[PDB]
This record gives C-alpha cells, structure tokens and sequence, in this order.
RNA sequence: GGCCCAUUCGGGUCUUGUAAUUGGAAUGAGUACAAUGUAAAUACCUUAACGAGGAACAAUUGGAGGGCAAGUCUGGUGCCAG
C-alpha cells in the first residue's frame, strides 16, 4: 500500500 | 425530458445467449428472473397456508 | 428607468485580472490576416501598408510592422492558407484577426477552423473582411448574402463584430475610401489582456539569420546544428536577460537562450493633432 | 543530422506501436474471459482486485486471546457479572 | 551554516551585562470590483516606483526587457533543416516556457469530440494536441469515473459530452485550454472538419491509475436449491483458492458468492446464490485490471520539412487496417439481435 | 487476510464520504436558508 | 434579491459537491459564486451535471433567480440562484452546442 | 476462408473509396449543412408543426 | 545539466529550493575530509522525507555516499508519518515542510515521531509562534502544528502533527516599510518528567529580566505528565515578542540539560530575545530565510521587506548566493530615508511561480 | 379498434387507424430574357423560358411524460427500495 502510487525512489548505491 | 437530450436517452439493447451455450435456450435476464421468483413465492405462500 | 440603470450597471463589471503590459513603449499589435486560399490577404496587406506608409511593398513576405498612429503601431503577417500549423501559431499570438471571407462562395472551413482555434485559445479581436462582391447584377441577392453572412459571423464571434464589405478590385488593390475607414476601424479596437499571453513571454520573429561559421560548415560537411539569431519585438511578460531560459519556437522544438541583447527601435513611434508623413515609418 | 537521427528513432517506434495498435489484445484487456480465453493458471500471478461478500472468520491470535483474557480479568476483579438473579 | 536554525548570539556573561538595561529598544516598545481594481493599480505603481532605480540593474537583471523591446537572441544547436528550409511565409513563433512546461508526465484533461467533427475518437488513437506553445502527436486514453469511484477506461470518447483523457506530454499548468486535431497533412485534409477534440487541462501528475473491467464468466453445471457448482471461469484449485469468498452474480441479477474450490475437477467450484439459478445463466465476477498510458511523444516540427505541410506522423487504427487490409475484429456473439420472448407460463 | 483489509478500508471510505456530503448539504441548507428567509422577511415588508 | 438588479455577475469560486457520487443530484449541480458587485459568496445552481463542465474557475458567470414552482424531492432549498450565462455565452446554448465557449 | 476475408475487405474498400471520391469540383472546402445552419442537438419534431 | 553545489552546507535549503524550482541539482563533496565520509543519517532520512512528500523524483546516492543527485518532482503531499532518527529533532524536519507545504496536490498532514526539542534546532512552539504567522501573512490561512506528545533528548518519544490545509497558488507580496511596534510579549515554559516547580522558576527568571519595561509580559506554562511526556526528562522556555498591528512575532528559546538552573534558562532566553529585538527589523534572523523564500516565490511583482544592518550575516548572504544560483533572482537592498536606524529595504521581484499541482 | 367522462368500481360512444403502396394536377420563393421606368440607374409596375417530392426548395421555441443494459452508485429485514 506504500508502493501502489509512487514512481520515484531513493537509489542508494553505497 | 426536461434537461435531457434525445441522444442522451437512447435505447441500450440487450444481449443474447452465447452461441456455444445455445441448448440451454434463452439466457434469461432480470425481468424473467422476477417472473420466476415471484411465482415460486406465491406458490410457497399458499403451500404454507 | 432605475431598474434599467441597475441592469446595465451590472454589466460594467468583469473579472479583475492583471494587465502586465507597460505604459511607456508598448509592443506593436499583431494583426493576422487569415484567409481561405485565393481570396484577399496579400492585396489587402499591400493596400493597407500603402495607405499607412504611402509606399508600396511589392512581394510581401513575413511580418511587416508599420506605424499607423501617434501611439499605435501594428504588425501584419499572412497565414499560409493551407497550413494548419501556421494557422494554429498565429491563432495563439494574434491580437487582431483580419478574417477574409469569400462573399460569393460563402463561408469556408479554413475560416471556421481558425475561429475555433482562436476561441479555444483565447479569442482575439476579430474583424471580418468580406471580399468578392462581384456576385451578380442582383443587388437584392447581394444584400441577402450580406445579411446572411453578417448574422452567421456574429454567431461565431461575439455579437457586435464588425463585418467589413470590400467590393471588387479596382486596379490591383481595394478602393481607398474603403481601405481608409477599414484602417479607421483598426485605429481603435481596445485590445484586452488574455491569460497565456500575459503569463508568458512570447515573440514573433521578424528577422532570422544563422551566426554560424562557413569554414565550420565546410569542415564538418552540412551536419552541424548551427547557432541562429532571431530578431523581433518581444511581447507579453518581460523575458529575462539571463542566458539559459528555455524557449519553444513553434514548429522546431525547445531551445535555450545563449545570449540576448536588445536593440534600438527600428520602427519607432514619434515622441485635433494628426500624424506626420515623416512620422509614418515602416519596417 | 540530429533531426534525421531523431526521425529514424521516431519512425521506428511509430512502426513498433502501430503494429502493436493493430495487434490482438491481451487476455486481460477484454472482458468476458473464461478459463480457455487466457493462459493456464493466469490469475495466480496477476493480483486482481475485486469485492468480497462477507468479512472472513477472524483468526484467533495471541493478541486477541490476551485482550479477551484481560477483559475477563477486569470483569472478574470488579465482580461485574451478567448472571441470572434468583427471584 | 543553515542547518543551525537558531541564530547566533554572544556569550551569556556579555549578554547579561548588555541587557541589564532595556532603554535602547524602548522606542520599539509602547464597489468590490473597483476596490480590487484600486488594489492592483496600487501594486502596479509600487512596482513602477521601485523599478525607478539603477538603470542597468533594471533593464538587464532585476526584470529585463519588458515588452516591445526589440531583441536579437542567439540560440545554439538549431538543426540544419530549419536554416536550409527557411521559408518566410511560415512564422517563427517563440515563447518562453514556465518551469512546469519543461517537465513531462501524465496530463489528465477533460475533453470532448468537437460538435462539427463527424467521427468519434477512440482511445489509443493518436491525435495532435495544441497545448500551449507546443503541438504534438500523442496517444490519449479516455477515462470515465463511474459515479466518482474509479477512473476506468472507456473505449471511445462519448458522442455529445465531455469525458476525461490522460496523455503523456509536457506539463502545462492546470485550467489551460487546448485543441486537438486528427490530421495535419493536406494530402488527406479531405472535405470534412479537421479539429476534432477540445478541452481544458484539469490536473497534472506523474502517474495515473486507470482500470479496465474484466469479468470472469463461468457456467453452472450442477444446480441445487441455493447452491451451484460452477464449471469454468478458473483453470485450477489454486486459482479458485486465490479467489475464494468473492461475490459473483448471474446475468439475471441473482447475487452469490464463491464458497469453495471443488476437489475432483480442477477449475470447478461451489457457489451459494440468493435463490435457485438456472442452467441457462452465466455467472460473472467483475474485477479490475490496470492499464497504462503510452509514453509516445513526437512533436510536429513542420518547420523542419521541405514542404511544411504533409506532416505525416502516426496513423489511426482504421488507416492501419485499411492499409494492410485487416478486417476489423468482430466478435460474433457480441452483436445484438431481435430477442423475441416467449410467454412465460409456470406449472 | 486481504478480504478483511479490503472490506474494512472500503467501509471507512464510504462512512467518510457520507459524513462529508451530509456536512456540505446541511451547511448549504442552514446558512443560506437563513439568507433566503431573511430576504423574504424583507420582501414581505415591501 | 441581489440588491438592485435582475441578474448579477459573479466569479466562480469552486464547483461544490464535486465528489457527490449520484449524477444530477442537487448537490452535484451546485456552484459557489462570488458576486462582483458586492463581493459576497453566494451559491447558484447549474442546469445539469452535463453542463457542470462548462464552468471551471473565475469564469465571469451571470446568475439569476431559480424559481421553484413547488416543493420538489431531492432539493436543497437554500440555494436561490441559477447560472444562466457563462463568459458572455448562454450555457443552455452551450449545452445544446449552438455556441462554443471562448476564453 | 481467404475468399471470405478478401470479400469483406473489398466491401470495406469499395465503401471507403466511394466515401473518399465524394469531393467537390475545385479544391475549395465548402461548408456543409450543420456548420452552416448551426442546429445543435434538437429533438425530433413534427411536419404538422412546420405549417 | 545538474546545478552542482560544493559542501554539505544549506543542505535542507538546497533540496527544498530545488523542489520549488524544478531544476535538478547535484550536491558534490559532502564532507570529503572525514574519517566516516558522506551523508549523515538525518540527511538520508530527510531525503526519504522528500521522497515521501514529492512524487516523480529520483534521488541518487553514490557508492561512496559523498554526493547526491536530486531530480525534483511534483509536490503531492498527503497523509503520512515519519520516524525521524534520534540524531536530530523533529524541528529539523518540520522546518523545511513549511516551505513545500501550501504548494502540493493534497493537503499536508504529516506527523513526526522523535525528539521534540534540541539546542541548535527548532522547538515546537518556536516553529509555531515564529514560523506560522510569517506564513499566515505571506498567504496561508489554515496551518496547524498539533503536539500530541513531546520528548526531551535523548530517548525522546514525541509526536507532532503538522497539518496545513490552505493550499495557496503563490505567496502574496509582502510590503513591510515599518518597524513593528511591539504590542506585548508572551511565552511558554514546558517540562517533561521533572517537578512542576522548575517551570515556575523558569518564568520567574524570565519575568525578573523583562520586568523593567511597562509592556505586558505573559508566559503560560505546560508540564507534560503521563504518556504524553516522553521517555526522558527535560525542560525549556520560549519567549515571543508579539506585534499585533501587523501580526509579527520574534522568538527566542532554549532547553535545559543535565546540570543547569531554570532561573539561568529564563534569564538566558530573555536576554537572547532582547538581543533579537535589537537586531530585529520586522523579521528575526531565524524567520528570515523562509520569509525571503516566500517573497521570491511570490508573483511577478516587487515585494519590499525592511531588514536591518545586523541581520546581514554570512549565513544570510550564502542564502542569497544559493537562491540566485537556483533560480536567478537578485534582491535590491535600498536604504530608507531615515538615519536613526540602519534599515535596508529588500525589494525582490518574485519569480513567476504558481502551485501547478492542484486539481482545478 | 379509436375516442370521451370518472377519486372509486366502472360507465359512454362510434368508420377509425398505417415512417402502407400509388396517382396525376397547381404554383410561389428562387433562377431569370426582357421591355418600361428614370438625367443615367436602382425601385415599383408589366413580362417571356427553367423551376417540387425526404415536395432535402430541410421553420423554430417551450412544456408534459415514459421506456431500455451481462452499465454504474447508495441504502437494508433474501429476489427490494432509491
Ligand atoms: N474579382 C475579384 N478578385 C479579387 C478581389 N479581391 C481579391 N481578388 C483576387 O484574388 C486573387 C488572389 O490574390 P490574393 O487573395 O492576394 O492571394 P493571397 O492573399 O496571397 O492568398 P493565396 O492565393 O493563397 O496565395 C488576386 O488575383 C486578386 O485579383 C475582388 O474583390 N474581386
Ligand atoms: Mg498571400
């Protein structure tokens, strides 16, 4: 229900 | 009609029984269902009496 | 008559929206001559600039800006009558629309298409110009077609829109009395600010050149995207001097400003009273 | 030029989605799909959303047993019992 | 130096010796239409008087180039085809974008087939919107919002009213108007009217959530009073287990509910209905499958062609079918007939 | 599990929708029928 | 009713009842309009849900009296006006497509 | 099967060609009846009431 | 492509102004000379908060973790929550939400979970009584900071419900050509899990400083008892000078710690407030950054704000350099025609920014 | 079978209907040769020839009611109500 209406995203490559 | 177009109140036609399922004739819709159900209900009511 | 006074004082009100155009040196009003193919436009622009400048402009091309009053100067340009794309762009940037109508043939879907694109993009002041009044001997049927085209034009524009009947051509252009009071109608029209125009800095370019390098063209061999300078009066909001604002040039895409330097006025306005023949400039 | 490279890319994807647009629909993009109008076990991977008739029978976890039990503990130390009363 | 929100003070000893007294700051201690027009006129004259300042600050860098200031502008990376095919009959129309219009995403508009356009408009048929300065071909998808619950996908625009639509393009501000034209060439300008859709932009977003109804029809094969074994809308007991407890109904409005996956045939199940359904009925499970918008975007760029009409972009589905002679998909048991009821007589 | 979650989220949604629409219908009735009755109270004294 | 006149000009503030589920309900065809003459925010009807989507925001609307000829069913008595013109165009003509709304 | 397919394609193409050959004499897009008279969305009326 | 910044200073303001401007930024050299280099945990949680608030925005962090690529998106907001880490308080996260708050699709209702107050950060009543009225006169009407429970450092456990629900399109243009005559002075004195006498000792130190003016001093008190008190003891005091005729306010605040005196804290917050009143011209140095941020993101108009000589710091001018880097706007500091003070008037032409997310 | 009255039950009365086939007559708006008219011309008047079937040679405006779906939404004492 968090995932349903998002497109972006923090992309951690660390 | 007061604020209704003639192109707004059109006639939505009804569908038929499928061509595969054609030996169980006449796919019956809600008016045919209420003709079935209310007759069973009145015969059950006189049987209960 | 007090009920009449109230019921007319109700309609002097409008939505309060901002003007956002200056007081000191306003731009030239863009006039777009919109016609179906074959009737009017080029002869009409030639005739009006010959009235406003006393100087014929043979083979007009691109935007023409003349000074037509002590305060009002105005820019002509002609649509290519087959190009829906250029029709759309001048519908979005015009302030006055000289809508040519073949009086003999009737209305044409090119004009109705322009009226709908202008209506859905913030209708500018539309002045109808009915040409080809070489109908028949019957001045009766001329008056009948006059009334029919006038009412049908008033239905598509606001009621009260001026249809201007220009008769047949005498000697290459239109009769000078008719052109005189047509330009008199253009001389006062009270252009009101729209929304997209007053929220956007726009410009119709009147002069185009490529400031590229011919040695570099000869080097790389006709594959170089070349730097181009574009000249024109800028309308609308103040386009800022910062090099790097995005600009959509309608029909080539989005680019960005690399440098902008404003120039002295090439067709400036001069500093009961009339306007002088030394003062009717043309660019 | 850059316009011609862009035009080749645009005309390629115009061809790609135009035979997509005239191609046949998916099974899930038309109504009235039986068991045989769609792949075998097509719905197990698919996560369709639909209405359900009644609330299901509540599963009995440790949280609801402990909330039940201290309901009883409060009632039984406050001696609030809904018994019968002998006349 | 701004993660620290609380501003800088001195040390407490110096501050207490300073603020033993107070006296230095004791002097700090102790019609509607014409009204709106007067307010906005006062704002404009304030703007004018505080522009009356340093002249190159004003005329370059605090506002810059008001209106009617004749300018030249050097663009870079203008392609070869503009300068090659530059014909001055066609105008050169520049407009500066606002910060939203450099973006992309999904625009939700309400639009309408034009009252003079003859033919209806179909979802995923490309049309050329005129959205602000831009004109671009794109693929809209015309959505309804069935009594304000869903946003579900119609398959056509409605005949004489406004629907919604969603399309991937640049992101203009809300409440802007736009046109949309099917065709822009002159070889197929035909006889009829050209501009097809009109509307205003209601909302911008980066993701839309639109669904299309798929119904899973099944059939009954063993019917008792109030319960029936349903034959094939699933293929296996795992699928029925996935869909237990759902509400189904027949075409006669008799409601019901999936009770349990049957054991012996694989895709069969037991359902309990309101009353005794008949063998001639079709059970139905309305459920919602999501559909995506297509991120197809090409602008017109007709000032880059050698003729500047005859811009041919993506065609419509009818033109594709007539070009490669594909007959239109006709489901044969979808077309209507003239249903002639018998009389209904009971024992 | 998804049955119970979906049914409870649906009922919360519908019981908020009824509250919102009954609120705006009742404020439009109350604070504008006040003005309608005020105007007819100042039209019966004309 | 408005003060002096018969009709009155106004500014569309918001389409109230925009989430009401049942189409053509009296809450559905209900627009909050601030009058330009005297600044007050009143409420006016619209003919129907189908011509609700001609009025969007700050539209320079013209509004007149509603005039119930009797107690209807699903009414809200307590909205006295109706929209008659929008942006100088009569939206009954806009609803039957005789004209097109300019902007 | 291929005979029936090309038969219905020939019917569609004959219809589409007889639509798209219905142009005027000159390349002059004349306005038709509904853009001329501008009668949008009227009910069906009576020939009796016409006189 | 990306607007690149050097050093992890003004990090919140850079992420916020990139969100407002719609211009993609990079922040390079996040503390390169350090034994544990890169982003701190509160910074990463702030990027998570910006990801929750906005939509359509990608945030890229390098494999060494010492630079960021923030591509902003549409502010959409909605009802959410946020478990902030214990290294920073909730003032560090409810401070930037005031910038992005009235310019979203849906209305803001975010509640934060963590430490309420800290020494070098914004208190709850600091946020409320300083940085809400500047918004309420820059254009918003219905904004709220509900406190449901508060938490002293370190164990904390305090929950704070930011909810703004007046979505304006752009902030109005400020016109402040006056020094606001201070109408009164109020304050709050709070305590979590200590005796209810130290609060009175705080207000006694404060009123013995402020007693020598004939103006009206009034400090309310709140002890927090029970589950609404948090997991740690603490205490603090916030004094706010209030000018009612324009609605302005100037605040000062501090919390006490292990081994301090509430009389010291009352007199220290009082003298810090008096120094703010000295260096204050209609805005405090605390309320100044977002006030000028709203002035620049207003309409295409000239807005004027009278600011005095001492508010100009290196912090202020690095704010101005960074906002000019992000969307190219100069401020003109003109002087006033009186010389019994040093009040420049900052005039800004606001950019043409509008809340383009809202459904209409 | 149509119509008329009636709260009610019912009563009263009579060649009346049909996107039914079909027929030959009529002429106006129009299209228009003309003469006349008048300083010339428009205008009236007088006047040959072409001029009807969806007579598509295409009058509106307003109101009263229905009916339809494998459609949608809301309520709750099954199949109902809105
Ligand atoms: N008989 C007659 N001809 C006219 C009249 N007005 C314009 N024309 C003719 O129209 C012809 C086309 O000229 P324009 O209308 O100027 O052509 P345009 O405006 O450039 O438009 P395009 O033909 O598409 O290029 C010219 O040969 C003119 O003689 C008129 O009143 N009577
Ligand atoms: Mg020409």
């Amino acid at each position: 229900k968090m995932m349903k209406n998002k497109r972006g995203g923090v992309i951690d490559k660390r | 009609a007061k604020l209704v177009h003639d192109v707004q109140k059109k006639q939505h036609r009804e569908r038929s029984q499928l061509t595969s399922r054609s030996r169980y004739g006449f796919l019956e819709k809600h008016k045919d269902y209420v003709k079935r159900a209310q007759d069973f209900h009145r015969k059950q009511s006189t049987l209960k009496v | 008559t007090m009920q009449r006074s109230s019921d007319v004082n109700e309609r002097k009100l409008h939505v309060p929206m901002v003007d956002r155009t200056p007081e000191d040196d306003p731009p030239p009003f863009i006039v777009a001559v919109v016609g179906p193919p074959g009737t009017g436009k080029t002869t009409l622009i030639r005739s009006l600039v010959r009235r406003m400048t006393k100087s014929t402009l043979n083979d007009i091309q691109g935007p023409i800006t003349v000074v037509s009053g002590k305060h009002r100067r105005l820019t002509f340009l002609e649509c290519p009558a087959d190009d829906l794309n250029a029709m759309i762009d001048i519908a979005k940037i015009a302030d006055l629309v000289l809508l040519l109508i073949d009086g003999n043939f009737g209305f044409e879907m090119e004009t109705m298409e322009f009226l709908n694109i202008a209506q859905h993009h913030g209708m500018p002041r539309v002045l109808g110009v009915a040409t080809h009044l070489d109908l028949f001997k019957s001045q009766s049927t001329l008056r009948a077609s006059k009334k029919r085209l006038k009412h049908r034009f008033w239905t598509e524009v606001y009621q009260g829109a001026k249809l201007f009947y220009l008769s047949g051509v005498i000697n290459g252009r239109y009769p000078d009395r008719e052109i005189l009071n047509l330009s008199r109608f253009i001389s006062v029209m009270k252009f009101r600010p729209l929304k997209w125009r007053n929220e956007h800095p726009y410009m119709l370019a009147d002069r185009f050149t490529d400031l590229t390098h011919p040695e570099l063209i000869e080097t790389q061999g006709l594959q170089i995207d070349r730097k181009v300078a574009i000249y024109g009066y800028l309308h609308g909001t103040p386009l800022p001097s910062a090099p790097g604002t995005r600009v959509h040039i309608a029909g080539v895409g989005d680019f960005s400003v690399a440098q902008i330097e404003k120039l002295p006025d090439p067709c400036p306005t001069p500093f009961r009273k009339r306007l002088d023949d030394k003062d009717k400039l043309i660019y | 030029s850059s316009f011609e490279k862009q035009q080749i890319e645009i005309r390629k994807q115009i061809e790609q989605l135009e035979n997509e647009a005239v191609a046949e629909k998916k099974w899930s993009l038309k109504g009235e799909v039986k068991a045989k109008d769609r792949p075998e076990d097509a719905l197990l991977t698919e996560e369709l959303e639909f209405d359900r008739t009644a609330k299901p029978v509540p599963v009995i976890t440790s949280e609801v047993t402990e909330s039940l039990e201290d309901m009883i503990r409060r009632r039984i130390q406050d001696s609030n019992f809904d018994d019968l009363q002998r006349r | 130096d701004l993660e620290k929100f609380v501003p800088y003070f001195d040390t407490f000893e110096k501050l207490a010796k300073k603020w033993k007294s107070v006296d230095a700051i004791k002097e700090r201690f102790l019609t509607w239409y014409e009204l709106q027009k007067a307010k906005i006129s006062k704002q404009l004259e304030i703007n004018n008087i505080e522009y009356q300042e340093m002249t190159p600050e004003q005329r370059q860098r605090i506002e810059g180039f008001k209106a009617g200031s004749y300018v030249r502008i050097v663009f870079e990376k203008v392609p070869m085809e503009f300068v090659k095919n530059f014909n001055p009959k066609f105008p050169i129309v520049m407009g500066g974008l606002l910060p939203t219009e450099i973006k992309f995403g999904i625009v939700k508009a309400r639009l309408r087939r034009h009252r003079w356009h003859k033919k209806i408009l179909k979802t995923n048929d490309p049309l050329v919107l005129s959205l602000g300065w831009r004109r671009f071909q794109t693929l809209p998808i015309y959505t309804t919002t069935d009594s304000r619950t869903r946003t579900r996908m119609l398959k056509y625009t409605p005949e004489h009213t406004y629907c919604n639509a969603a399309f991937y393009g640049p992101l203009c501000s809300p409440n802007t108007p736009f046109c949309g034209v099917q065709i822009v060439a002159n070889s197929d300008t035909g006889n009829g009217f050209r501009i097809a859709a009109t509307g205003i932009v209601e909302e911008i977003d980066v993701n839309i959530e639109i669904v299309k109804k798929l119904k899973l029809v099944g059939f009954p094969y063993k019917i008792f009073k109030n319960t029936a074994f349903i034959k094939d809308m699933f293929s296996s007991a795992m699928e029925v287990a996935r869909f237990e407890g759902a509400q189904i109904k027949t075409v006669s409005g008799i409601r019901g509910e999936i009770k349990r996956a049957l054991s012996k045939p694989e895709g069969h199940y037991r359902a309990a209905f309101e009353d005794k359904i008949l063998m001639s009925d079709i059970v139905i499970l309305r459920s919602w499958y999501p559909v995506r918008v297509k991120k197809f975007y090409n602008p017109v760029t007709s000032l880059l062609l050698k003729e500047k009409t005859e811009w041919k972009g993506l065609r419509l589905t009818g033109q594709i079918r007539a070009a490669m002679n594909l007959e239109t998909p006709s489901n044969p048991d979808s077309a209507y007939h003239k249903i002639e009821r018998v009389e209904r007589h009971f024992n | 599990f998804e049955a119970r979650q979906r049914i409870e989220e649906k009922n919360k949604e519908s019981s908020d929708y009824h509250a919102k629409m009954a609120h705006i219908v009742n404020t439009i009735n109350t604070e504008e029928g006040a003005e309608k009755n005020k105007y007819e109270r100042e039209r019966k004294l004309r | 009713p408005f003060g002096g006149s018969s009709h009155a000009k106004g500014i569309v503030l918001e389409k109230l009842g925009i989430e009401s589920k049942q189409p053509n309900s009296a809450i559905r065809k209900c627009v909050r309009v601030q009058l330009i003459k005297n600044g007050k925010k009143v409420t006016a009807f619209v003919p129907n849900d189908g011509c609700l989507n001609f009025v969007d925001e700050n539209d320079e609307v013209l509004l007149a009296g509603f005039g119930r000829k009797g107690k209807a069913k699903g009414d809200i008595p307590g909205v006295r006006f109706k929209v008659v013109k929008v942006s100088g165009v009569s939206l009954l003509a806009l609803w039957k497509e005789k004209k097109e709304k300019p902007r | 099967k291929e005979a029936h397919k090309n038969a219905v394609i020939a019917a569609r193409e004959g219809k589409l060609a007889e639509l798209a050959e219905n142009v005027s004499g000159d390349g002059k897009r004349a306005i038709n009846y509904q853009i001329l008279k501008n009668k949008g969305l009227t009910p069906k009326r009576n020939k009796d009431n016409r006189n | 492509k990306y607007t690149t910044f050097q050093g992890s200073q003004n990090f919140r303001l850079r992420i916020v102004l990139a969100t407002l401007s719609g211009k993609p930024i990079k922040i390079e050299k996040i503390r390169s000379g350090d034994l544990n280099p890169g982003l701190k945990d509160y910074e990463v949680s702030f990027l998570r908060l910006i990801e929750s608030v906005t939509n359509g925005s990608v945030i890229e962090i390098s494999y060494t973790g010492t630079t960021v690529i923030y591509r902003p998106g549409i502010i959409v907001g909605g009802a959410s929550t946020h478990i902030c880490p214990s290294s920073k308080p909730v003032g560090y996260f409810v401070e930037p939400m005031l910038y992005l708050a009235p310019f979203s699709k849906k209305k803001f209702s975010i509640l934060f979970k963590g430490i309420t107050a800290s020494h070098n950060d914004a208190g709850i009543e600091a946020i409320k009584w300083g940085l809400m009225p500047v918004m309420e006169k820059f254009g918003v009407r219905e904004c709220a900071l509900h406190t449901l429970k508060r938490g002293s450092p370190p164990l904390g456990g305090g929950e704070v419900h930011l909810v703004v629900d007046s979505l304006i399109a752009q902030p109005i243009t400020m016109h402040e050509i006056d020094r606001p005559i201070i109408s009164s002075i109020t304050g709050v004195a709070y305590s979590t899990r200590v005796s209810p006498s130290l609060v009175n000792r705080m207000i006694d130190g404060a009123k013995k400083v402020l007693k020598n003016l004939q103006c009206e001093v009034n400090i309310t008190a709140d002890v927090w008892r029970g589950e609404n008190s948090g997991k740690s003891p603490g205490w603090g005091i916030t004094l706010v000078a209030q000018s009612k005729q324009k609605g302005w306010s100037y605040f000062a605040e501090d919390i006490g710690d292990a081994g301090s005196i509430p009389e010291e804290l009352g007199e220290k917050v009082a003298c810090q407030l008096l120094e703010e009143i000295s260096k204050s011209a209609a805005v405090g140095r605390n309320q100044l950054p977002l006030a000028i941020v709203y002035m620049v993101i207003g309409k295409e108009d000239i807005g004027r704000l009278r600011i005095n000589k001492e508010q100009i710091d290196e912090r202020f001018i690095i704010l101005l350099r960074d906002i000019k880097k992000i969307f190219n706007t100069e401020v003109f500091l003109k002087p006033v025609d009186e010389a019994d003070n040093e009040d420049m008037i900052a005039t800004i032409k606001g950019i043409g920014f509008t809340n383009t997310s809202k459904k209409i």
